[PDB]
């Protein structure tokens, strides 16, 4: 079943 | 052929006109780009009334001009946090981008200054709040209205890009409904002018290319991926890559598997299967017919372009309005002191700003 983030998403800056 | 000669005549027509209109753009941004004016302030010309959203950095206010007592958006960066972030030369690219670009569909700059502790880029206040609230609300958006918000994103993107610049941090985060139902893109913290190739490892995990994941030195295309992944969120409510954590998204990414709600119209997938192209030479935007692709694509036959350029189309949805400092279309947010050092914070860092 999915699940996933549903709230405002924070930009990343390196990975 | 699929045009007759009519429609054939008029489409070529209508293309020349948009190379026509952007090479005067062009001169227009090079203009503004070398040479920019001064639009200074400093905090004490604002009240500040409300936080509208945070990020890194700080927060975006709410204030009101003293004297004029107008309204703007002001973006707050503490220079400490942007140093320790690597974010110098992208929040650097961020007010030279915004000062320079002028475009509907793109906020517009007021001023920007800097003081001991924080950098301040102060912009139109846009009422209606963000996509993503009246998004997240609603569940997911009908075709015609995701099409509706989409062609204001192509048009945007084909500005940008004939500037070559990168935009890099599409999301509905980012878009904000003005009062007469149309998007400004904000946020340009991650904007680059960028000739070809660039190689930073930025944007929001959800929205993020596989070229960019992959650690590639990549292109404008990422743009057009991002819009992929919008128009899908727009339509289905939810991203086409959808996990807990950020690993677990890029895992998704870059198997490039896609899978479409049932409800989704066969143009709608088709076009989604082009932009969420995982293969460069295929992906539209990135082909030698550039934009085009995506205009003329099956999914945008009923677009009338120039009328979204000149916002003579009917929009979907009209933001409550109640007065040019009302914030109900906001979420709340915890009030943190906007502090100023009696010292300088990263003056060196910083004095191009």
């Amino acid at each position: 079943i999915a699940a996933g983030r549903t709230g405002r998403r924070q930009a990343i800056h390196d990975i | 052929g699929h045009m007759g000669n009519a429609a054939a005549a008029k489409k070529g027509s209508e293309q020349e006109s948009v190379k026509e209109f952007l090479a005067k753009a062009k001169e227009e941004f090079l203009k503004k780009w070398e040479s920019p004016s001064q639009n200074t302030a400093q905090l004490d010309h604002f009240d500040r009334i409300k936080t509208l959203g945070t990020g890194s950095f700080g927060r975006v206010m709410l204030v009101k001009h003293k004297e004029t007592g107008n309204h703007y958006a002001m973006k707050i960066l503490d220079k400490q946090k942007v140093v320790k972030l690597k974010q110098i030369e992208h929040t650097l690219n961020e007010k030279r981008i915004l000062q320079a670009v002028n475009f509907p569909f793109l906020v517009k700059l007021e001023f920007s200054f800097k003081d001991n502790s924080n950098l301040y880029m102060v912009m139109e206040y846009v009422p209606g709040g963000e996509m993503f609230s009246h998004l997240r609300r609603i569940g997911r958006f009908s075709e015609p209205h995701a099409r509706f918000y989409a062609a204001q994103i192509v048009l945007t993107f084909e500005y940008l890009h004939s500037l070559d610049l990168i935009y890099r941090d599409l999301k509905p985060e980012n878009l904000l409904i003005d009062q007469q139902g149309y998007i400004q893109v904000t946020d340009f913290g991650f904007a680059k002018r960028v000739k070809g190739r660039t190689w930073t490892l930025c944007g929001t995990p959800e929205y993020l290319a596989p070229e960019i994941i992959l650690s590639k030195g990549y292109n404008k295309a990422v743009d057009w991926w991002a819009l992929g992944v919008l128009i899908y969120e727009m339509a289905a409510g939810y991203p086409p890559f959808f996990a807990d954590q950020p690993i677990q998204i890029y895992e998704k990414i870059v198997s490039g598997k896609v899978r479409f709600p049932s409800h989704f119209s066969s143009d709608l997938k088709d076009l989604l299967r082009n932009l969420l192209q995982v293969d460069l030479t295929k992906r539209f935007g990135n082909l030698k017919n550039g934009v085009n692709d995506i205009k003329n694509h099956k999914w945008f036959a009923t677009t009338d372009w120039i009328a979204i350029y000149q916002r003579k189309v009917e929009a979907p949805f009209i933001p409550k309005f109640k007065g040019p400092g009302d914030t109900s279309n906001f979420d709340d947010y915890e009030e943190e002191e906007i502090r100023v050092s009696i010292n300088e914070k990263c003056g060196k860092e910083f004095t191009e700003f």
